[PDB]
DNA sequence: TATCCGCTCACAATGCCACACGCGCTGCTCGGCC
DNA sequence: CCGAGCAGCTACTTGTGAGCGGATA
């Protein structure tokens, strides 16, 4: 069809045509050449060669470049055709048919949001009023505000102070669609209830981030209205964050806390030998924020207090029972915010990422879903209050470099050297020269690293009444790496302790460690080596993630050709599942 | 002594190692390479008279007739570098050569050419690249990025692994031209040879071999050895050398001199061979079943019956024996075979040769190159001669006959660029030697083997690329012209070397305008060297070797600078100090270490020679004299870190910046930093944008001092001399009497460029940063250019940022700010956009720019002008036509009478259509400059007849001031001259000589004199005229713009955006983060003094992501602005300037052992008032890359201020008020905004255009469109419910033509219910599929 | 958007479709190499009838 | 003559987003029941 | 002659799978 083939008057006398035109005009042309060669009756040589003209024409229409002999039209480059119209990235199926250009949607830059609760999010003022233009109008037609449409169409680009609360009324229970630029599980597209705040950025809930992998350094993010009520109802059903807490891969939650809101309440509920207050004892906790908050006692600090707790018995019954415990401040202050039905035992600890996930587990699993969401946020929120009025904060003096890391390093230099001078002896060869310096180097890294941990857990002593009482450390690093908030045991290994190997653009082991750390000065052949290391791995996502996309596209295309469509196949046979206990123990 | 401008402010710096070679220019590169491009060389070498006369002369089909090259010349620019920009035509420079046509009479071969025709002529212009190093095409500045390539030569690659699944790795040698037909030899997975012509039919080697007139003989004597057999009275004796049969099993029993050596069955042992060489024989016993394994060398012709008894590559047998035993040959010559010395792949080779002859070889090989077309033996040749040995179609360079020799293990490195016989055989002698184990492979990842080819040499190959078509044209056309009937001009057309060039440089992989955002991203844009473009790699094919980084590219190319995404390890950046070898390769300094001293010399060492000698470490402790503080030390012997003595040590490194980049060298600790973020800062450093007023960095680096001063964007002095005017847009001034020319000369004249739209939509401005009658120096900064500060470069800012949590504000990387920093006009930025109105010429009437708009009010055409453009000045925010653009729709001729009529009286103007250009929805700002451009015929409006004024009255009043000294010089000379008349000249002189020059008397010398000076006046006045009004044409000149317009109006509208929450910033360390909201300064945390704080970071973020090094500085800044702090209370209580002498010199004389060693009593004592108050705002500190200042330096720094040593300071609550545990660490750290502003990201739509091929929605920013719903995002939605949300997602919102209209009106009328209908686009497919001979049908 | 047109070709050409699929429907139909159909459809060849 | 082996050709190689830019000159051929 | 639209001026990816000789018993 002739609109269907792209021709557009472009700017002047120029017309931007489409390579089809091309393709159908020289086709035209030939075939009336071949007419007029019939009708004088050219040679038989002649008509031949203009019959396999035609037939090069016209196989170029229909596929180009599959013939052999790839023709241009304009700028030296191959032409499209019409397979080319249909295959690959750019035909119909993968550009116009499967995923298409929607209206009514936005994109925008994400920003954390920590006052809006896990069932909602933030929506800015501007994008809330373009999204919505026809619920503003269809409001503003039912008050007696605008009788037509241009009449709410200028009151809408004038954003008069009677369309704000119009706005607000649209959003009162009208959920959106937040969706992130690569799409992996069914939590890419989540459901929320939108929050207008003045501003141009999203403000998004830091709990649901996580299951996004959307980090806050610049990570935009799409925005989508449902339209209708069959659409507002399912996503507030199905596609609402409060109904995704378990990932659909594993059982485990994906409402797991992240760094902040676990140091926070790590350093809450880590207790030190003495403080403000230790020994007295606090009728409930209530009682304890109010000595907390007064600044009479200090935050973590051995305290008997009373709890009251309720478990759930075998029926809807949940006993009551008052006792005595001794346990600190932190922890009593945060037992204000579990619902009754959990234990005290999963407070009292030191509540590091695993103990906060196993925590809000047992309570989905004993208390359901209705108050674990409500639980979360208020973790959340006591979390963020806490770290800040905390004063978590990284320095130069609060990395430690272990004082015997020198002898250590002298001494596997020495162990080299002699393993040198035997080399130089011809008793031993290259190989097992390379093997022995390897393994030594391997042995003094994790001699190191085990100075350098029992070092950052030491040299924290405090009098209480006494003359020593070493508890453990309460380095700012060793509590963001101990908790699991941000550091693992590798990483302070390489920040404090030495590097220890780096590898050969092969592969292979280098036979010279790097002996220096972070927090002391590298050498400019160290730091060679180390980069040389590194971009290794670094381009490894960035050529990974191709083919990683290719691989679930071929997945989903193997799948989605099979849904739940019976209660019952009436069958016995199966697979014998066996715990494997191949290689290790299991 | 120092610099001017380091007197203005010099920079505390730190380390203990003495560079001995300083920052060369970082630019050098293309500057460099742009020189050897365009300048008269001899010897035909690099540049422009390569490729002539590698193609000139041109001779007719022996027609006495030939074109001579002598020459070529530049002619000056038609337009200044600042009038192509506000034109838009390119900076070019016109290529006159001076050709000579030489065409003789018939029946003289050689005889003596007369009738010479030598004459000059043009053929189109060449693009000149400005001061710094950019080329400007159209308006914007291009810059060509040099592209890493194979180096020209030959390699041997080893196939292993994979690679034919037979567990036999294959070597291959490749021998690529530089500019030609490649070659190949290779292995099959057997042991046979083969060669092929630019990935042509595998076919054997023998048969290209034998085509250089080769017989079988001859290649057998040339590759294998011989072996020979005597025949004795029996068994066939032959002559043994115990070398040859090491490593094989003694078939028979090896005895000679009747005494027993070897038994059978005994592999002969190194012993062995030692006793065969004692007794030193050579002729001994070997049985007959053993010659049968061999095969005869030469073909042995019989003298008796005249024929051939056996045949070369044939194995012999006892009857082909008991033959050549009859015939009467005594020595018998055959081939050593052993699989350990000599394997046998030629005799393979050679029994699968098909063809015999020279003659069949070469139609073979034609049949392989060309199909069918079967010529004879003569024709064939011309192919075979044409391709490989001919200087047109095989161009071997300099460089690759080098790299050729060197391979080969040649001395002399010197040749042709054809190819030649035994160069074929020597390189197939080393693929079966490396084949044999004898020889390693020559690995893809060696910076030795990749070469580097910069804009010269690329342009120089288009050059020849255009140059051989206008050959191919000049030689046609040759065919018929003859003597005395044409000028060697008209045979000579531009078209094709002009496009090529212009095309070139125009679009290409490698032609792209420069970021023009920052001075850094300058200088790393030119320094920028890519594997992609004609000749090299494509990202989407590249293997994990070229992106990993080898050992040898430690000082010749930084392994930390590269872009992360698509293209990492393919996009590097050059090193400091790295050079451009003339060959093409990347070489780097190196100092020379003799025994015990180490010379203080520099050598510029290559790639290959780097693992011959060994390098010493650059921050290895060093003593005097040039000796090392230890006996050992570590160094590197080839690509490998080891320790060796401090007397084998060969060479050393020069400094200790050249293994970073100058984008990685301004990273403060860079040390204590790992690579993933480092390579993201260096980054994102990269996209700074200018703020509207820069600030020195306190935790500087000290290469800022040359970024800002080796580029192009701040005033640099030509000449040093003394400050006559200051002003915001232009500066002069006068040159010292030394450096002034002692000949018509005057005072020099900078004219600053104000605010202009750059090339990412940047403002670009210079601030004039010295003061009247301040003496400045030559090369010292005049003028502070975008993000810059009296000669430094400063991107960011620097704040008060402190590291700990605020109730979740710094979640995972977002940023907290304080109102202050937003309040104090800190990162508030400018934006520059460029509307573009083109009055197109169609047919029904040209368009008009007038100001009648029909249809439409006063108040959207009260910002429009007389003329019809907005005036300047004029702000707008929503769409409001700024240009009256009109056309006519209908019938023309409207008569001017009536024409004037319509806008007083009568109707509307009708054939209008309105299509006048407004501003976009949704951009504001207020317009600052307004550009128009006439074709030479058209009516200039009386806005550009403004705007020519304005900018005559400018160069006028330039040309003025020169005028106005000249002037006021020779009218002190004439004062000089007719002071013996004295009385009248004091009398009537004093007041009226300014225009009463005329007087006489005593004419013998009086007159002489006076008619000299009146004489010299008269001339300087007609010369000012003729510049004058030379620029008053150049300026009043229409430009061309295209076939079919009359007028383009540019307009540029300047935004002023300031930080909101939404923007992206980052310090320097890869820390990088969103503004998440913005905080009053009441509820931002507090010190105990009062201060409150600016930014509120995480410092969570620094375990995992190993940027440590940050901190350090953060501590590092807090050091100085406290010692600026001090120095504010120093200078707000009023003090002496010896106590304040004595605190800077105490402050600059810290107890590291620095190299700076600054000293106060030298100043002038004034200018430390100067210095102290340009102080007050912190004490800047440099720090080199890797000899930055340790801990205890920055303790006592610390401690030399009031501050606390440990860093952390007690920080009180904003909202509670109480005071935080665990005291914070605070710090001054310098940050930047980066380019992706959130007022270009927030975008949506409710419902817009739909396109025009499929009725669907479209996206973008620019045009009102929405987002795309992904396919992955589909599959989520299919994964959760939703098939109604799905549904209504595809067609009813997007697809629908009929539908979307339905549901918004069923929306706007309160009905929340959809309709199915059919998408659209499906209804596409199925007329597309029927378009093809495919039936598609929907059934019931 | 829908209605149609065509072209009335003077000589009948073959479909690339059909015999560029590897395997090409006429290849293996006309129980032919591919070959010598190629050979037929650029006309350097004859095939008898 | 079946059948494994070697050479040759079709097909594939995220996803999104943001910005910027482009298809020329001379030359040749076809356009037309008022 | 006039006007309108259109043509001449390649090779570091690698791997996978299928097909077409081809040569060996
Ligand atoms: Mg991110």
């Amino acid at each position: 069809p002739p609109d269907l083939r792209p021709l557009v008057p472009l700017d002047g006398g120029r017309f931007a045509t489409s390579d089809l035109n091309d393709l159908y005009r020289r086709v035209i042309n030939r075939n009336n050449r071949l007419k007029r060669l019939l009708d004088l009756a050219a040679p038989d040589i002649i008509v031949r060669n203009e019959k396999r003209m035609l037939q090069e024409a016209v196989d170029a229409l229909l596929d180009n470049g599959r013939r052999g002999r790839a023709i241009t039209g304009s700028n030296k480059r191959p032409l499209k055709s019409l397979a080319d119209m249909i295959k690959g990235k750019q035909g119909r199926f993968r550009q116009n048919l499967l995923g298409k250009r929607v209206d009514y949607s936005g994109r925008s830059v994400i920003t954390v949001g920590p006052y809006l609760r896990l069932h909602q999010c933030g929506l800015p003022k501007k994008m809330a009023l373009e999204l919505f233009k026809p619920f503003i109008y269809g409001k503003l037609e039912l008050r007696g505000l605008a009788t037509t449409i241009k009449a709410a169409k200028k009151m809408v680009e004038r954003e008069e102070a009677v369309v704000w609360d119009i706005l607000d009324e649209v959003i009162r229970e009208h959920p959106v669609l937040l969706n992130r630029a690569p799409t992996l599980h069914r939590l890419g597209i989540q459901a929320f209830e939108p929050v207008l705040i003045e501003g141009k950025a999203i403000q998004l809930h830091p709990l649901v981030c996580a299951a996004y992998n959307a980090d806050f350094d610049g990570d935009q993010m799409a925005v989508h209205v449902p339209l209708t009520l069959e659409a507002q109802l399912e996503a507030r059903a199905l596609m609402m964050s409060t109904n995704n807490i378990l990932s659909p891969a594993n059982g485990e939650p994906i409402i797991v806390p992240s760094q902040d809101v676990v140091l926070g309440l790590y350093y809450m509920t880590r207790d030190c030998v003495n403080a403000k207050g230790e020994g007295m004892v606090l009728t409930g906790p209530k009682e304890a924020e109010r000595l907390y908050r007064s600044g009479l006692a200090s935050l973590h600090a051995r305290v008997k207090v009373r709890i009251t707790e309720y478990e759930k018995d075998a029926n809807g019954e949940l006993v009551a029972k008052t006792s005595l415990k001794d346990t600190t401040v932190g922890r009593a202050i945060l037992w204000m915010i579990v619902p009754k039905g959990l234990p005290y035992s999963i407070v009292n600890q030191a509540l590091g990422k695993k103990a906060i996930s196993k925590m809000l587990n047992t309570c989905y699993r004993i208390l359901g879903l209705k108050p674990t969401v409500i639980f979360a946020d208020q973790i959340m929120y006591t979390g963020f209050a806490y770290a800040a009025r905390s004063g978590a904060s990284v320095g130069i003096d609060d990395m430690v470099i272990p004082e015997k890391k020198h002898e250590i390093i002298s001494e596997a230099e020495a162990e080299v050297a002699e393993i040198q001078e035997q080399f130089q002896s011809g008793l031993v060869t290259a190989g097992e020269r390379y093997n022995k310096v390897i393994d030594i180097w391997a042995a003094a890294n994790d001699r190191v690293s085990k100075a350098m941990m029992d070092n950052l857990q030491t040299e924290t002593v405090i009098n209480r009444d006494g003359q020593e009482e070493k508890q453990v450390s309460f380095n700012s690093i060793y509590m963001m790496a101990d908790s699991g908030a941000r550091g693992s045991a590798a990483q302070i290994r390489q920040l404090a302790g030495m590097r220890g190997l780096m590898a050969k653009p092969d592969g292979s082991i280098i036979e010279t460690p790097i002996t220096a750390n972070f927090r002391e000065g590298l050498n400019v052949l160290q730091y060679f080596i180390s980069t040389h290391g590194a971009r290794k791995g670094l381009a490894d996502t960035a050529l990974k993630t191709a083919n990683s996309g290719y691989l679930t596209r071929r997945l989903v295309d193997v799948a989605q050709d099979l849904v739940v469509t019976e209660d019952d196949c009436g069958t016995h046979e199966g697979i014998m599942m066996t715990p494997v206990i191949e290689g290790g123990d299991v | 002594v120092y610099s001017y401008t380091e007197k203005k402010r010099i920079r505390k710096d730190f380390g203990k190692r003495p560079q001995v070679l300083d920052v060369p220019y970082l630019l050098s590169i293309q500057l460099d390479s742009f020189q050897k491009f365009i300048e008269q060389d001899p010897e035909g070498q690099y540049g422009l008279e390569a490729a002539f006369r590698s193609v000139f002369p041109i001779q007719s089909y022996s027609g006495n007739s030939e074109l001579q090259y002598v020459s070529y010349r530049l002619g000056e620019p038609v337009f200044d570098v600042q009038e192509c920009q506000i034109r838009g035509v390119t900076y070019s420079a016109p290529l006159r050569v001076k050709l000579r046509l030489v065409i003789y009479e018939r029946e003289a071969p050689e005889g003596t050419v007369k009738d010479i025709k030598e004459q000059e002529v043009y053929m189109g212009e060449i693009p000149l690249m400005t001061d710094n190093g950019t080329f400007v095409i159209n308006g914007t500045e291009r810059v060509i990025v040099s592209q890493l390539h194979r180096s020209p030569g030959v390699f041997f690659d080893s196939d292993k692994g994979k690679t034919h699944s037979s567990g036999k790795v294959l070597y291959n040698a490749r021998i690529i031209p530089y500019r030609g037909s490649w070659l190949d030899f290779e292995f099959d997975p057997k042991d046979n040879l083969f060669v092929r012509i630019d990935r042509r039919r595998k076919l054997p080697a023998t048969i290209i071999l034998r085509a250089l007139n080769y017989t079988t003989e001859q290649i057998l004597d040339l590759f294998f050895e011989k072996v020979i057999f005597e025949i004795r009275d029996n068994k066939l004796q032959m002559e043994l050398v115990p070398e040859r049969l090491r490593g094989e099993t003694a078939s028979f029993d090896i005895e000679a001199n009747g005494k027993v050596y070897v038994e059978k069955g005994r592999r002969i042992t190194a012993r062995h061979i030692r006793q065969l060489e004692k007794d030193d024989v050579k002729l001994i016993e070997v049985p007959v079943e053993y010659i049968a394994g061999k095969v005869v060398a030469k073909d042995y012709i019989d003298e008796s019956t005249g024929e051939l008894i056996c045949a070369a590559n044939m194995e012999l047998s006892l009857d082909l024996l008991a033959k050549l035993s009859q015939s009467g040959h005594k020595r018998i010559e055959t081939l050593f075979t052993n699989d350990l010395d000599h394997g046998p792949y030629i005799s393979e080779t050679l029994r699968v040769d098909p063809t015999n002859d020279r003659l069949s070889a070469l139609v073979e090989i034609y049949r392989m190159m060309r199909p069918g077309e079967p010529p004879t033996r003569e024709a064939a040749e011309s192919l075979f001669e044409n391709l490989f040995f001919s200087e047109d179609r095989y161009d071997l360079s300099a460089v690759g006959r080098m790299k050729f020799n060197r391979s080969l293990l040649r001395e002399e490195i010197e040749g042709s660029g054809i190819l030649s016989k035994d160069d074929i055989i020597d390189v197939m002698k080393k693929l079966i030697d490396i084949r044999n184990g004898k020889g390693e492979v020559d690995d893809i990842d060696h910076l030795g083997n990749r070469r580097i080819r910069s804009v010269g040499e690329m342009a120089e190959n288009q050059f020849r690329v255009g140059l051989v078509r206008v050959e191919r044209a000049v030689k046609e056309r040759l065919s018929l012209g003859d003597l005395d009937t044409l000028m060697p001009q008209d045979m000579i057309n531009a078209k094709p070397i002009s496009a090529a060039v212009k095309e070139f440089f125009g679009s290409s992989q490698l032609s792209q305008f420069m970021d023009q955002n920052n001075p850094l991203s300058e200088i790393t844009h030119k320094r920028r060297i890519s594997a992609l473009g004609p000749g090299g790699l494509t990202r989407e094919r590249a293997g994990f070797e070229v992106r990993d980084v080898h050992p040898t590219h430690y000082g010749r190319v930084c392994p930390i600078e590269t872009p992360e995404g698509p293209n990492i390890g393919l996009i590097n950046s050059l090193s400091v100090y790295a050079q451009t070898n003339e060959y093409g390769f990347l070489e780097t300094p190196y100092r020379k270490v003799t025994d015990g001293v180490v010379t203080d010399e520099i050598h510029y060492l290559s790639a290959i020679e780097e693992g011959n000698y060994v390098i010493a470490q650059a921050n290895s402790n060093l003593d005097e004299e040039g000796h090392f503080v230890e006996d050992l030390v570590t160094c590197r012997s080839k690509g490998e870190s080891s320790l060796f003595s401090r007397d084998q040590v060969d060479y050393m490194d020069v400094s200790t910046q050249q293994v970073v980049s100058v984008g990685a060298s301004l990273i403060p600790f860079l040390e204590h930093d790992d690579a993933n973020r480092a390579l993201m800062g260096a980054n994102m450093q990269r996209q700074a944008v200018p703020t509207l007023r820069a600030d020195k960095p306190l935790v500087g680096t000290g290469m800022e001092r040359a970024v800002a001063v080796d580029s192009g964007v701040t005033a640099v002095a030509k000449r040093g001399g003394v400050v006559q005017y200051v002003d915001a847009s232009r500066i002069v001034i006068k040159v010292n009497e030394d450096e002034m020319y002692p000949g018509e000369a005057g005072i020099d004249i900078y004219n600053l460029t104000k605010y202009t739209r750059s090339n990412q939509n940047t403002c670009i401005n210079q601030m004039p940063c010295v003061s009247l009658g301040e003496p400045v120096e030559r090369g010292d900064v005049l003028a502070d250019g975008p993000s810059t500060d009296l000669g430094e470069l400063a991107l960011g800012q620097n704040m008060r940022v402190a590291f700990m949590p605020w109730n979740g504000y710094n979640f995972e990387d977002s940023i907290l700010v304080s109102e202050r920093v937003v309040q104090e006009d800190r990162f508030t930025t400018i934006h520059i956009q460029e509307l573009a109105c083109v009055s197109r010429d169609t047919k029904l009437g040209p368009e008009e720019i007038t100001a009648d708009i029909p249809n439409v009010g006063e108040a959207a055409l009260s910002k429009l002008d007389e003329s019809g453009i907005v005036y300047i000045g004029a702000e707008v925010t929503g769409g409001d036509i700024l240009v009256g653009k009109v056309t006519p729709k209908g019938e023309t001729q409207l008569t001017p009478e009536e024409k004037l009529l319509r806008a007083i009286f009568g109707e509307k103007a009708s054939d209008v259509k309105d299509s006048s250009l407004r501003v976009p929805n949704g951009v504001s700002g207020t317009v600052i400059d307004v550009q128009v451009f006439t074709r030479d015929g058209v009516e200039k409006d009386k806005r550009a007849l403004e705007i020519e004024e304005m900018q005559l009255k400018q160069a006028k009043k330039d040309l003025s001031e020169e005028l106005q000294i000249l002037e006021a010089g020779l009218f002190s000379r004439i004062r000089a001259v007719l002071v013996a008349g004295g009385v009248e000249a004091e009398k009537l002189d004093k007041l009226p000589r300014d225009r009463w020059l005329e007087l006489g008397l005593t004419d013998e010398e009086k007159q002489n004199q006076l008619e000299q000076l009146a004489e010299q006046y008269d001339e300087l006045k007609h010369e000012f005229e003729k510049k004058l009004e030379a620029k008053r044409r150049k300026i009043t000149q229409g430009d061309d713009l295209a076939p079919g317009v009359l007028k383009i109006v540019k307009v540029y509208l300047a935004v002023k955006r300031r930080i909101q929450p939404g923007d992206k910033m980052a310090g320097r360390h890869g820390n990088k983060g969103v503004i998440s909201k913005i905080n009053p300064i009441e509820d931002m945390p507090y010190d105990e003094n009062g201060t409150p704080v600016d930014i509120v970071l995480n410092p969570l973020g620094v375990p995992s992501r190993m940027n440590i090094g940050q901190i350090l500085e953060t501590h590092l800044g807090m050091a100085a602005k406290g010692i600026g702090d001090k120095i504010n209370a120093m200078l707000k209580q009023q003090q002496e300037v010896a106590k304040l002498r004595e605190f800077i010199q105490r402050a600059y004389d810290l107890g590291a052992d620095v190299r700076q060693k600054v000293d106060l009593s030298t100043f002038s004592d004034e200018e430390v008032m100067r210095l102290a108050e340009n102080l007050r705002k912190g004490m800047p500190i440099a720090t080199p890359v890797f000899d930055g200042a340790k801990e205890a330096e920055i303790k006592e720094l610390l401690k030399l201020g009031d501050l606390p040593t440990s860093g952390q300071i007690r920080l009180y609550d904003g909202r509670t008020g109480e005071q935080f545990e665990r005291p914070v660490t605070v710090g001054y750290m310098y940050m930047l905004k980066l380019n992706h502003l959130v007022d270009d990201k927030m975008h949506a739509r409710s419902t817009g255009s739909y396109s025009l091929v499929t009725q669907q929605p479209l996206g973008g920013k620019a045009q009102f469109g929405g987002q795309r719903f992904g396919e992955m995002e589909v599959w989520a939605l299919e994964a959760y419910g939703a098939a109604y949300t799905l549904q209504e997602m595809l067609t009813v919102k997007s697809d629908d033509v009929n539908g979307r209209t339905k549901m918004y009106k069923n929306i706007v009328d309160g009905n929340h219910q959809m309709e199915p209908g059919m998408p659209e686009s499906f209804n596409v497919l199925l007329k597309e599929i029927r378009s093809l001979g495919i039936n598609i049908e929907l059934e019931d | 958007r829908e209605r149609m047109g065509h072209i009335e070709l003077a000589s009948p050409t073959a479909h690339i479709w059909f015999l560029k699929s590897l395997p090409s429907r006429i290849g293996l139909l006309l129980d032919m190499p591919l070959r010598d159909i190629e050979r037929v459809l650029y006309f350097e060849s004859y095939v008898v009838i």
